[PDB]
Order: C-alpha cells, then structure tokens, then sequence
C-alpha cells in the first residue's frame, strides 16, 4: 500500500500543472485528499474525490482555478491549478480519506517563478587581515544569483566534513543566494589550501574556489 | 469553521524523556479527533485516530485521550525518531482542519556563538555589488537576533538572515545573515557593524572590521 506523487514542478505563472498520485490496494473503495502545506505554514485540506462515483468536493478557498481529476483504470487522482500564481508553490500531498488520513504520498513540491535556469556566482569568504583572536578560524563560501534548486556544496570533496555549515537558500532579488562555512584550526588554514566546491546541476556548472 | 489549536507551536526535552502535546477545537468534535507525524523530510503519516486508536504500525510510546474540545499526544519514552513536528485534525466536518503544528527539538545546555565577520570578496567588488557576510554559529536555543548598524545606519532593509536545523551532531544552531548591497553604496560607507543579542549575554555582541 502506497501512494507515489508526481513533481518537483517548475511553472511560470499562467501555465496550469496537473499533478499525479498512483496506488495499490482497491482504489474506487476509498476517496482521495489532497492537502496544501505551504512553507512556513501548517497543512490545509483542499478537498476530495470520490473514487466510485467521481464527486469531488472542494474547500472553499479552492474554487475555480482548482479542479480535480481522476483516471480509474490506471489509478491516478489527478490535480491541476489553471493560472498559477505566487500563492500556489508549496508541498502538495494525496492521502486516502478513511478513518483518518490514512496513507500519504511524499508530497510534490511546485515552484512558480518565470525566471529562467541561471550559474552560480561563487565568491570565497575569508578574514584576511583580521587576527584570529581564537585557536579555530572560520572560512564560508557564498553562492550568490542561481536558479533552481539546489546547489551542492562540498569542502574539499568531502574531506572537509566537520565544521561545515551549508546555510538554507535565500530567495531575494528573485535568484536564490546560499552560504557556507568550515571551520579548521590555527595552522591548517592557509599552508594547507582549503577550498569549496559548487555545482549546480541544471546548469552543468561545477566551481572550485581556492581560499586566500 | 472549526479551528484547532495546538498551546505551543514548539517544545524541547531530552531522549528517554516523556512528553505531552495539546490540542484545543473551537467546538466539540465528539472524538474525531486524529494526529499525524510530519518528519524533516516532509513525510506525513496517521499516528493516533478517533482520538487514541493506535494507527498499525505505531508504537504504543504514542497515546491519545480527550473529550470535547481537549485532547493530548501523549509520547512516552522519547527516542530519536520521534523529534519531528506533530499535527491534529478533526474528522467531524467537512472542511477538515489541523492545527498549525508543534515541533520537538532536542532539549541541552546554552551555547553562546563564535561570531565571524567577512568583508566583500574582490572578485564580486568587481562586478557590481559587495556582501558583507555575518556568520553566529553553534549556538542554543534558536533565538538569537542582528541588527545590521554600520554607525548609525540600521540596513534591515535587504538583508537576508538564514536559519540552520539543530545540527545532527552537537543539537545547535546556526545563522547566517548577509548585506549585501552595491559597490557604489559600499565605496562611500567605510564602517560596517554586525550586532548579536543572545540568552548568554545582556551585552549585545557585535563583531567588525572597518575599511
């Protein structure tokens, strides 16, 4: 028993998406929830669909642009938003309506965002002339002006393991901007090298960058 | 509607520990009233439903019990697995509704950070902008707060504070908070400020370099 989504989605706004939810058990025996958890939110029911007999029923803030769909012979309940909006990006889940919530799917997460597959700008971060008043010493890598996610940040091709800190992606200036920090003692700092690796998989772009 | 209200949205104890979750409705649900486990990597799943039936699959660590408009999660020798984020939904109309969460998050003593400040990179000075970049790291609890003050000038404005997840390893935090701006507004400032109000201290700790 399970329930597989569809996404992650990337859509500009205007465009609709259709999201997926297959499953294996009696699919007509039991309807279909779709939930809308967005961020820094909680998880809000956005409605049913009754496998039998095809009747949906919608929370009231999802009217109109939303619409639900449903393909019994293969097993998939569908889900697409028409006009998508800022509003819309989030983590969209189906579970089984029962005496609960039952099974739940991993969530599709959509993003709206009309900009287009940008490389990163990795600059390294360095005290410079600043004395280390401290038997450790800090360095951070910025990754600054990419789109979309994510970014995979390494130290030394991992053998920089401990210390490190990669830093939740900002969304401003509408490109996403990372950080990243290690932290190594004293003497290892500048005689041995210490470097960052970005890579960037939708752009095919990978960059070392060597520390002061 | 019918609005469901957990009493805190976060809670911290220890392994082994025992805990309690509330949940109040804004009407009597009779006892449709069910809880979920949402993990770090958005995974939902039933844990109790029609108030304390134990869902297959779940340990009997979990509990419910309530009537009318309270109910409680009752989590009884906390492991490792069991620090997520909780919910509660009533399954007595349509539209159903859950409340906005409670999240457990390991329990320790208080860490004041290592603050680091980095001044603008060259290679982004020329190109058109400069960063400033504020790293307070491993630190505990979670809150922690940074005025940007470069000698009398308050640049909350397009600053970008960033928030880690209790590290793995030592049960910290982390934060990150960049200013970055132009080369123009930066060639003219000349003395950048990084202050950090924390538990630990009642002397707000700021850290600089000027040039």
């Amino acid at each position: 028993v399970q329930l597989q989504q569809s996404g992650p989605e990337l859509k500009k706004p205007g465009e609709t998406v259709k999201i997926s939810c297959k499953l294996w058990y009696t699919f007509t025996d039991y309807g279909m929830n779709w939930v809308k958890q967005a961020p820094g939110k909680g998880l809000k029911w956005m409605g049913w669909i009754q496998t039998n007999t095809e009747e949906p029923t919608y929370g009231a803030e999802f009217k109109g642009r939303f619409a639900f769909s449903l393909e019994t012979s293969a097993f998939t309940a569908y889900k697409q938003i028409n006009n998508l909006k800022n509003e819309d990006m989030a983590t969209y889940f189906c579970a089984r309506v029962e005496a609960g919530f039952d099974y739940w799917a991993q969530g599709t997460t959509l993003t709206v965002s009309s900009a287009k597959t940008t490389p990163p700008s990795v600059y390294p971060l360095a005290p410079g002339s600043a004395a280390q008043t401290n038997s450790m010493v800090t360095l951070g890598c910025l990754v600054k002006g990419y789109f979309p996610e994510p970014v995979t940040v390494t130290w030394n091709s991992g053998s920089l393991s401990s210390g490190v800190h990669t830093f939740p992606a900002v969304l401003q200036s509408d490109l996403y901007t990372l950080s990243s920090s290690v932290t190594v003692p004293s003497s290892p700092r500048p005689s041995e090298t210490v470097t960052c690796n970005v890579a960037h998989p939708a752009s095919s772009t990978k960059v070392d960058k060597k520390i002061i | 509607d019918i609005q469901m209200t957990q009493t805190t949205s976060s809670l911290s104890a220890s392994l082994g520990d025992r805990v309690t979750i509330s949940c109040r409705e804004s009407q009597d649900i009779s006892n449709s009233l069910n809880w979920y486990q949402q993990k770090p990597d958005g995974t939902v799943k039933l844990l109790i439903y029609y108030t304390s039936r134990l869902h297959s699959g779940v340990p009997s660590r979990f509990s419910g019990s309530g009537t009318g408009t309270d109910y409680s999660l009752t989590i009884s020798n906390l492991e490792q697995e069991d620090f997520a984020t909780y919910f509660c939904q009533q399954g007595n109309t349509l539209p159903y509704t859950f409340g906005g969460g409670t999240k457990l998050e390991i329990k320790r003593a208080d860490a004041a950070q290592t603050v680091s400040i980095f001044p603008p990179s060259s290679e982004q000075l020329t190109s058109g902008g400069a960063s400033v970049v504020c790293f307070l790291n491993n630190f505990y609890p979670k809150d922690i707060n940074v005025k940007w003050k470069i000698d009398g000038s308050e640049r909350q404005n397009g600053v970008l504070n960033s928030w880690t997840d209790q590290d793995s390893k030592d049960s910290t935090y982390s934060m990150s908070s960049t200013l970055t701006l132009t080369k123009d507004e930066y060639e003219r400032h000349n003395s950048y400020t990084c202050e950090a109000t924390h538990k630990t201290s009642t002397s707000p700790i700021v850290k600089s370099f000027n040039r």
